[PDB]
């Protein structure tokens, strides 16, 4: 979020911004160990409940605005760590239907 | 008589109320964040009754910048959506708040998104087929006029434009019209849709309500209740036949299962809400034929890990009535729409619904269809010369029918200048009767692309 | 000719092993992720 | 237990029913969600025991 | 006076407030009255917990439906105890004693508790004298033992109570001894198929049967076994009487405790069985013994969730067993009846020492040949036979004919396909076995070795195919 | 524990103590059952931490 | 000012204090347990503050015998173990005590173990490498001199006899000091590394610090916290270079997740704490050289059940700059030391620090084994006589490769009565070109069965008939 905010500043102001996020799955651990932590209820693989929610608002400050507020955009790279290439697992699963 | 925050965890917060005040569940709650760079109306949705006049709600936006004792104002009603013609051509979120005009609709009649699916007495006992005029739905997997279309399909195979077209069949060659709610709809492509139905004029037909990727769980369960708000308006109010569309569902069950676990319930079987098929059947139950009037529904289905017996897509395909499967492969051979003859079904392609002589014509084509796939592998490293005469005749039989499938569809005109064509069943079935029995094989393939009926044919012909 | 037959035949029942395999693993796939969340649910009303 | 109730009435009278469930994997479906919102701890396949 | 009353009520688990210093003692029984009228009935509640503050939580024996808050229990002052004596042999009685095919039969007979501690280590002996059957499958490869502990094992419809009665038809029928049969939680209809069977056979006059079916609370369920066991420790205990002891099916008694547990409030163990339920097993299972000059012999259906042998239940169940049969869904569906797993049944007595150095030869030959088709399986489900060695090659054809001459026409199979059973001596099947390892037969077709019994069977048959012996 | 203790007062006076555990899953499993019992926190498949 | 002892379960004890002398975190406070039979002085690790001036610990040492409302003394700091040059030559357990010598090092400096790593500005990247002598490391997972280095592994594949090896290989030599550090691991293997330090004479040059798997959860705890202090005096302090061998560092969160529900912490997933990655973090940062000070370190890394994709090992695996990763498949062929050529990496393995031709030769014996991993089961199945000769010609070359990865080590003659053998980096490096270029395809495949370099191959192909 604080890489999203550096990023936004400049692509509101007509710049052109590209942000890499390594790793995402990393975020959503930490997440999970804070929601925990506050004895959040936990679902698939002890996640809170809004985890994707987590990942979602994060990237969906990713644009490309209008001519109205001056053209400038964000380019997201979100990397996600898979274990044993299963791509369907929980952060994978919402990080691809996603982007 | 308002109530005030006592609790607030994510998007979940418990609301205080005075002891004869509680509202109902589901009742529609407005709190105040007012920080400055936050600023914003609340929305809560009672889901619990806790006791002690606490009730625990999910809030539709996030509750960053929210302060507990602030005052809570119930409504006295559950979200509420504005109804009529007004809805067409303007974009909604899931609380009926206008996204293109903000303040448009306030004034429009509103009907709760929580209603209940006809009367027993009041479904129709006889299933009925939706003539849509394309040639391969309406011949290979006929759609179910009320019922409920899988729509499978990879990136950039006219899965948008398909939509389009059948936007524009139902608003044309029924009197209908369309609603269309993005569950978890990513704002680019939530964008990109309301520009293209613009650009392609269609969006004057059709309303969108979008619950978008960046919001809390709770919109985005709520937003196809809302489609289906307006949509049964259409159906009930208007009397007309509507078509809804809905990408994902899948996501519309992945927020209930989110919500499911924010409110502190044990998950089920694979991590799902406890009331998975509960929620699928009351969203499934609404989009029904009534009283000479329909909704039909298309629906975008994700499958987890391609896995079909997971519980979602299971309770999915509960309800569902036919499957149209886009390929890849067909629409790299410029057939359009890319729908696969062989992966897409339908469960009233039998010979009691769509009658004796539709079921055989069907059924030779997916027979010379499946041999001429299965032939395909020779051909290509063997070559064609390898395969008998008869394989060689069956080949191209086989072909000039997958070439015939393909159509001009009227959403296919903005990008090429001939407009789109509309086939009776009885016509299609026909031509596709003759062209099994082989009497267009002298013909040239090309002739067979992107027309309509046997004038279509002919006309072709003697361009060629 | 026979080794044409003997290799349609093999590759039908690799397509049936193949198929047969992907069920049992989406079973156990389906399996774990129940079993995960049943353990999860149990320590957290351990400690409710 | 609706209709085996309605059908049990008439078959200790003498009569002869043919009861149909259609289908009981709902029926298990819905006894589990119940179970789980009632925070009964679940079992195989997360049903109740 | 000295009763209680029911406080809480969660299904078949009653929480009972006592006054102080008549608080029951764990397993003691007590008596509740539901007074609605269809459901109108005395509820037994068998003691579970002591809760403190004078409470104590109870397992009901009967359904509590129509039960009140409030409502007088009264403490029996002992625990469940049921009819034992010779008058028990020829009825039938549910958990708690009460005669069925005869109500208040039974009353006045000498009253067991149904709780009580197993035989004292100091008395228990190992027994290894065989128990002949006169199936091949089990008398070659998983011998049972004479007093010793049987199980069968074996998911749904595999064969498990058709095989129990064949047990019953093969042993019970010509026993000087006496039989005990329980029902636990199985299908009602098959005790009363039961019921009449014995009464047809004669065996009945024998027999004492016990049956707490599927359409019974948990309590019930878990306290049959216990009931039955009484009966037969009675015989064994008092009158020195050989005992033949049925179960089935053992695992609806730990299906039952799991429930029991969950409705106590017990914190769940792995799969969501009871933390308990090596315990319950174990305190049940160590009391079905003989001892030094008194014999048990007991035989119990194991059902196995799923097909999945690993779930906990049947896991526990393994340990307590002289012979394990092991019945397949892979056999089953090759339709080899008896559908038993040669390579996963066992036998304590299956050693040169005790079935004699021929017997244990030919039995691990046959072993070794089905272990070794077993793992070319993976090769032949792709490839076929045709890719094998000369020798696997014939290995394999000789598999497949051991694998179909280990099936055999049950004598409880006849009212399934009309045929009648038949009787292998143990001698013959030696030496049948020991002629197809060896490769004697090899030229008939397989099916003349399917579902038949010795020798002149095999012949009868491979003449009517058209192969000669 | 008892076995090793018995163990332990010959091995600390000079003689060799063979011990054979048969088996531990079962102590394993008696530990898990103690601790649900005593409403410990569980673990992985139930047993404690 | 004392507190008194309310609860006790296991190794978790609460402790209620007069309110404002409620302990800070991590404090190292003293109970006594009287019983004669156990009697002892319990050091319980602040772990935290439940509120009400309660307090929730962690006991150092089996609480068996401790009884409710005993008085407990706040020492008013952590856990703090003697620092210095002492500490070489000797052994310690997770307390800073002297275990060959009680008594010793009392007098020392004393360093509390908890401590912030690094800051980032102090970070500089190590790329050198470490040459071992081992034909597969060096060639496949060159170590970095100052890097971090593991060895994961599930139960019994060699991580620890391939520690022991690299301690012979490189602290044998070392100029600097040696640390190690026993978590959680066997006590039989902790006296015989012991012994075999001093019969080496490497001992006085190294500090031993043991905390083994018999040891309550918060020992085995800290133990790696101790080790790694007094590493980090060594680097910091004294100036010089350090070795630190860790074995086993998964003891580490092992010993954490036993703990973490007895604390109030709701599980993760797989069972573990919902502060592992934090926890582990914390640990491994500290395990680093700075900008001119220099720790090479070594750590053992359990995989439980062979799942590479556990979380205790996934985690760990972001913390490395080369990993060794051995295998039960590699480990039951029979291969010696069991590293998995194609899931072990290291970050200097590229040709701007290797050079072009190591680079070459490894990158190309990892394409023939991967190659040769996508046709074991077309073996296994059709035979191999149905691939192509390219195919063929590949499969004999990845079968001599996989075997000539393996190497007669010098800690593993105990277990073949062979002695070990060491290979320069250029011989290594010439050898595999060879392979992969076929000119050994004429021996047989035994021939490259636990062997050094070329001279080894040419006698032992000689003693089995063939030539080189
Ligand atoms: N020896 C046999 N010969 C022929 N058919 C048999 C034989 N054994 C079992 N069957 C068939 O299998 C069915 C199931 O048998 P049985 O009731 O003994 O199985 P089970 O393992 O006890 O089943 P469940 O789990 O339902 O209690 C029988 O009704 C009969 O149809
Ligand atoms: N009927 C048709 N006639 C001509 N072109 C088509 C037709 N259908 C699809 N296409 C082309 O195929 C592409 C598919 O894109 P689109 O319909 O947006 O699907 P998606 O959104 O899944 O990529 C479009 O760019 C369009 O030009
Ligand atoms: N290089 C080797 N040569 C021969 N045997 C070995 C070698 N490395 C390990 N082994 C065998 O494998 C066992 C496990 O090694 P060890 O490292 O102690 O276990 P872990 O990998 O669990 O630490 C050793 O006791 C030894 O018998
Ligand atoms: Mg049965
Ligand atoms: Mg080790």
């Amino acid at each position: 979020y604080t890489g999203s905010a550096i990023g936004q500043h400049w692509m509101y102001n007509g710049k052109h911004v590209l942000i890499v996020f390594d790793d995402l799955s990393k975020q959503a651990d930490a997440y999970r160990a804070i929601s925990l932590l506050l004895r959040r209820p936990p679902g698939r693989e002890a996640f809170p409940g809004d985890v994707f929610y987590l990942h979602s608002r994060l990237l969906e400050r990713c644009a490309k605005l209008s001519d109205e507020l001056g053209g400038g955009s964000m380019t997201g790279l979100p990397i996600i760590e898979t274990k044993a290439n299963d791509i369907s697992a929980f952060i994978p699963t919402n990080v691809i239907s996603i982007t | 008589t308002a109530g005030r925050v006592v609790r607030i965890t994510g998007p979940v917060v418990d609301v205080e109320f005075p002891r004869g005040s509680v509202p109902e569940l589901f009742n529609a709650l407005h709190a105040e964040i007012t920080f400055g760079a936050l600023a914003k109306t609340l929305t809560l949705e009672v889901a619990q009754h806790l006791g002690d006049s606490l009730v625990r709600c999910i809030s539709m936006q996030p509750t960053d910048g929210l302060v507990r004792g602030v005052e809570v104002t119930d409504t006295g009603a559950s979200i509420s959506v504005p109804v009529g013609d007004g809805v067409k051509g303007h974009v909604f979120n899931a609380l009926g708040d206008c996204l293109d005009d903000p303040g448009y609709g306030k004034d429009f009649e509103h009907w709760s998104i929580h209603r209940k699916p006809p009367a027993f007495s009041d479904l129709e006992p006889r299933t009925e087929m939706l003539e849509t005029g394309l040639k391969v739905v309406d011949l290979l997997t006929p759609y179910v006029r009320g019922g409920k279309i899988a729509l499978f399909g990879g990136a950039g195979v006219g899965k948008t434009v398909l939509i389009q077209e059948m936007i524009n069949r139902i608003a044309r060659n029924f009197g209908g019209t369309s609603v269309f709610a993005g569950v978890g709809e990513r704002t680019r492509e939530g964008n990109d849709l309301w520009v293209e139905l613009a650009d392609a004029n269609v969006l004057k037909d059709t309303a969108l309500v979008f619950g978008q990727m960046d919001e809390p769980p709770g919109t985005r369960m709520r937003v196809a209740l809302s489609a289906l708000t307006m949509a049964e308006f259409f159906r009930d109010e208007q009397g007309q036949d509507v078509l809804l569309f809905i990408d994902n569902i899948f996501r519309f069950t992945q927020a209930g299962s989110e919500v499911s676990t924010l409110l502190g319930r044990m998950p089920s079987a694979v991590g799902y809400q406890p009331t998975l098929a509960d929620e699928m059947g009351e969203l499934q139950e609404r989009i029904t034929s009534t009283r000479g009037r329909s909704i039909t529904s298309m629906q975008a289905v994700y499958v987890p890990a391609d896995d079909y017996t997971d519980p979602a897509p299971a309770t999915t395909f509960a309800h569902l009535d036919a499957t149209t499967e886009l390929s890849r492969a067909v629409f790299s051979k410029g057939i359009f729409p890319a729908v696969d003859p062989l992966a897409s079904s339908s469960t009233i392609l039998d010979p009691a619904i769509v009658g004796d002589e539709h079921y055989r014509v069907a059924q030779e084509v997916i027979r010379i269809l499946q041999r001429y796939k299965d032939l395909q592998d020779i051909i290509a490293i063997l070559g064609i010369d390898e395969l008998s005469e008869e394989d060689k005749q069956l080949v191209n039989r086989a072909r000039r029918i997958e070439r015939f499938l393909s159509q001009n569809m009227m959403a296919a005109e903005q990008f090429t200048g001939q407009p789109g064509s509309t086939v009776p069943l009885k016509e299609t079935i026909e031509a596709f009767d003759k062209l099994t029995k082989g009497e267009f094989d002298h013909l040239p393939e090309q002739a067979f692309f992107l027309i309509g009926g046997l004038d279509d044919l002919a006309k072709k012909a003697e361009s060629l | 000719a026979s080794r044409r037959r003997a290799m349609k035949s093999a590759t039908d029942n690799a397509d049936d092993l193949i198929k047969a395999l992907t069920l049992a693993a989406n079973r156990e796939r389906q399996a774990q992720i129940t079993q995960e969340i049943s353990e999860i649910v149990g320590g957290a009303n351990a400690l409710a």
